[PDB]
């Protein structure tokens, strides 16, 4: 599974 | 709210998962999470309804399918899906290390798309599609 | 939802806030909320009883004072209180954007701690300490 960080 | 220690109690079998909000840890459960077994508070419902299918410029959902937030997330590789699950929800609800197991898994079908339906404490509702459309009106 | 709807009528002066439960918005008011002017239902009293003075590892209360839940929260900046108030309740009951303005001030004295006592629809009962001792039966 690829990951990302969000836009908190 | 304090989800970690509530889920700890669920795991010890001394609290019912359906009596906590699995989206934030609130004890003021007035409804049901439409995708998974577990409760939901009105705040969390208002957030879901608000960040309903918002998308980032990468073509994926901005927020976690479980908590409607999240810092680092896993992304599903199943075309018509594009859902995200944050590592915090996965490690808490599925179990410690499951996120890294899933990141190593190549490719990855997310808990909404899997055949299995149950993953640790995270249990997909058989009638999620009916419940989901009903959730949005 | 339920709460958000009734709070609008309170704003339109079509409802008395004493006749609604300010934690879940039920019309089934059993009692007077002990801290703020407004009703309460028996379900929310139980939450309130179970939630009271529980703490997280950062030293503040685990649950929002009003809804016994909370996603994003404001944290009170004095050692005798340590209460949290979530963003949704603040926006609902003081008014839209009040939460954003409150994050923009150090230190933050909460609604139980400020000397004003009235912040939008949020109305501190003058005799709250006594109502609070009674409340814990
Ligand atoms: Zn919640
Ligand atoms: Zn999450
Ligand atoms: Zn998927
Ligand atoms: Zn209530
Ligand atoms: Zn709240
Ligand atoms: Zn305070």
């Amino acid at each position: 599974a690829r990951t990302k960080q969000t836009a908190r | 709210g304090p989800l970690g220690s509530l889920v700890y109690e669920v795991r010890q079998k001394c609290r019912n998962i359906e009596d906590i909000c699995i989206s934030c840890g609130s004890l003021n459960v007035t409804l049901e999470h439409p995708l998974f077994v577990g409760g939901m508070c009105q705040n969390c419902k208002n957030c879901f309804l608000e960040c309903a299918y918002q998308y980032d410029d990468d073509g994926y959902q901005s927020y976690c399918t479980i908590c409607c937030g999240g810092r680092e997330v896993l992304m599903c590789g199943n075309n018509n899906c594009c859902r995200c699950f944050c590592v915090e929800c996965v490690d808490l609800l599925v179990g410690p290390g499951a996120a890294q197991a899933a990141i190593k898994e190549d490719p990855w079908n997310c808990y909404m798309c899997g055949h299995k339906g149950t993953y640790g404490l995270l249990r997909r509702r058989e009638d999620w599609p009916s419940r989901l459309q009903m959730f949005f009106a």
